[PDB]
């Protein structure tokens, strides 16, 4: 979910001014298992660097 | 003379006046202009406010209960204190409270609102709000019925030893409060605060709080400018629950104590905040007597965080990041087991849990903690 | 003395602030603070607002930014932008890599009108194409329509709009009546046009009303205060008048209505205005220091002041979504009955000039 009010750009084709090479959040949020498993990684990362 | 051009100007106001009143009130309207031109949460107190700001204080005139805050310089309401009056109805945190009483409060000290929220428990007022979500500037009033209620309480979780603890405001006993709630409950491995929608409240308990869940401690250092007056906490050697795994949770209804606890954490790898970003109250402010029968309000020192940064404007941007919805449920039934098979309301319920997602992935993130422990036996 | 709070305050903002500031950003904002909580208009102009304000046609394409894009709504004729035929989306991408897009405020406020002869290749891009472009667009100094008289369809009514009360609205409305002086009938169109030099709102009411007192600038000063009072030179003074007043007039715009009402002498049309009666004149007070601060109040010759409270019009009437367009009635250059049925403000106007034409005539 995300919650918005007016388009982030300030339209859909201004202010804008090798997909396959690196995960990008607009394909994360299309599904959020995956997601889910980026912050299960990052709650491991976290708890590991507790041990320092 | 540097300071002649104030006394300059003024002289030139005296002769070309359009109004009619004395130097007193060129001299009033001008300091008052200074200290809300220098930051926003400063005010001015003269000989009136001052006298009926020094004393007075009861519990009945609390009023709606709800903190007030300033955004960018358009009046915002941060958040609706749970259980009050404001909570019950539509107020909402990142919404601009243009009017009180159908009194225009652009522009006006935040001390004053301050005080016209207090008043007669039973005596309705009426506020005109805008939220950016509508196109109408809505209105609608409200008894100013005070409620005093500890926030603090643990709530188990039903399948799972979590706990659950709610601190929706830092009350004089929410460190006892929370250290008896999670000493009742020893089998728990796992604490999800919940400081989401928690305003703020007073540094004497968030150091404390803070406190209970770390050894070595650098809590927070409220600086300000003069070095001699700069002042650190440390949290004591004596920590009961220095191992349990913990998430926290925060949006942008809580500030002030409610990031100074959540931030201290994120610093001391201690927890994984959650949720979206925080307003970022992270200043302080005293009652300055100036001269005879008056005195003014200014901000003397802000707070940093154990890492030097400064919660005045960036807040804590939470580790995991999700908006507040609904969970998705399952929806289909798959043919998993076919023929020729083989064969061989006092606590936090699944559907409170469902209804909102900050609270699932809040859960989810102490799973992995209890997973990743269990690897080390 | 006197200066005993101000100076006890300063020092504890000097110590007890957190950001340590100097004891000359602190006075100019005080005397900021104080201007601004003076009266609303007064503002502090230092040393370069003071160059600024003392050293001029705008680009007049209508930047209404809405949705954030710099949509243009009408190019102003007399702008070679008019001319290019701008259309509506056309959009000023940036000057210098400022991304004026996201808040369109120094190029209008200090490139337009300020040396207009910057060369004009700013950025040209259209809605259809995002790419910079070429044009040939020219800019300098431009023409403004402060009067816009268009006759009428077929009456002897002559509408007369106003946008702006400059100097040379007097002679041209002039010129304009004596064209078709047979007309009998006239229609001031003041919305909008927020204001302008008073002498000019003078000269006007005075090319009408006779003899009375037009208005007057008491202020405070028992000096001063001089009053404006008319002279017998009036040319028409008994042609039907009906002027459209508006949220958006005030200034000259104001006094002009207000004057004419309160000698009867027209039919106020329109709703409520802004009552921008305040004059406010820059004064130096160092040697590159000024201060803009209200002087004097507008009082009519009724005695009324033009604050806030504006001017009451005696046909409340509002620009309408609905004309009597559609109701199920059956069983360029002039203004034909098109634009009069388009807004009902002035179908009323024209309306109420109609009765004027027949009491005329049962006295006459």
């Amino acid at each position: 979910p995300e919650n918005e009010n007016k388009f982030s750009l300030k339209e859909a084709d201004l202010k804008h001014h090798e997909e396959e090479k690196e995960v990008t959040p607009k394909m994360i949020n299309d599904d959020i298992q995956l997601k889910t498993a980026i912050d299960s990684l990052k709650t491991w990362s976290i708890v590991d660097e507790k041990m320092d | 003379h540097m300071f002649s051009r104030f006394s300059n100007v003024v002289s030139e106001i005296e002769k070309k006046y359009v109004d009619k009143i004395s130097i007193s009130e060129i001299m009033t309207k001008a300091i008052e202009g200074l200290l809300s031109n220098l930051d926003a949460h400063s005010a001015y107190l003269n000989e009136k406010k001052f006298k009926e700001f020094q004393a007075q204080t009861e519990g009945e005139f609390g009023g709606l209960g709800i903190t007030v805050g300033m955004r960018d310089g358009v009046l915002t309401v941060i958040a609706p204190l749970e259980g009050t009056p404001a909570y019950k109805a539509g107020v909402k945190s990142g919404d601009n409270i243009l009017k009180i009483n159908n009194e225009s409060t652009l522009s006006m000290s935040i001390d004053d609102a301050i005080n016209l929220m207090r008043g007669k428990p039973k005596t309705p007022i009426q506020i005109t709000i805008v939220r950016k979500n509508e196109p109408k500037p809505l209105v609608f009033n409200i008894i100013r019925d005070i409620i005093k209620l500890p926030s603090v309480y643990v709530k188990k979780i039903k399948e799972t030893p979590y706990l659950y603890v709610r601190v929706s405001g830092f009350d004089k006993n929410v460190t006892k409060s929370v250290l008896e709630g999670l000493k009742a409950n020893p089998k728990a491995k796992g604490i999800v605060l919940d400081l989401r929608g928690n305003p703020g409240g007073l540094l004497n308990q968030a150091v404390g709080l803070s406190n209970l869940f770390i050894k070595e401690g650098v809590l927070v250092s409220q600086k300000g400018k003069n070095k001699e007056e700069s002042l650190e906490y440390k949290a004591n050697g004596r920590a009961p629950y220095t191992n349990l795994p913990i998430a926290v949770l925060v949006n942008g209804g809580s500030a002030s104590a409610s990031e100074i606890v959540a931030g201290a954490l994120q610093d001391h790898k201690r927890a994984v905040i959650i949720g979206e970003k925080t307003f970022g109250k992270g200043s302080v402010q005293m009652l300055l007597p100036v001269n005879k029968d008056e005195a003014i309000k200014i901000t003397t020192a802000r707070y940093y965080l154990p890492s030097g940064r400064t919660i005045q404007a960036k807040g804590i941007t939470p580790d995991i990041v999700i908006y507040p919805g609904k969970v998705p449920e399952n929806e289909n039934k798959f043919s998993l087991k076919e023929a020729d098979l083989k064969h061989h309301e006092k606590e936090v319920t699944p559907k409170m849990i469902n209804d909102d997602i900050q609270l699932k992935t809040a859960i989810d993130s102490l799973k992995t903690w209890s997973i990743v422990d269990e690897k080390m036996d």
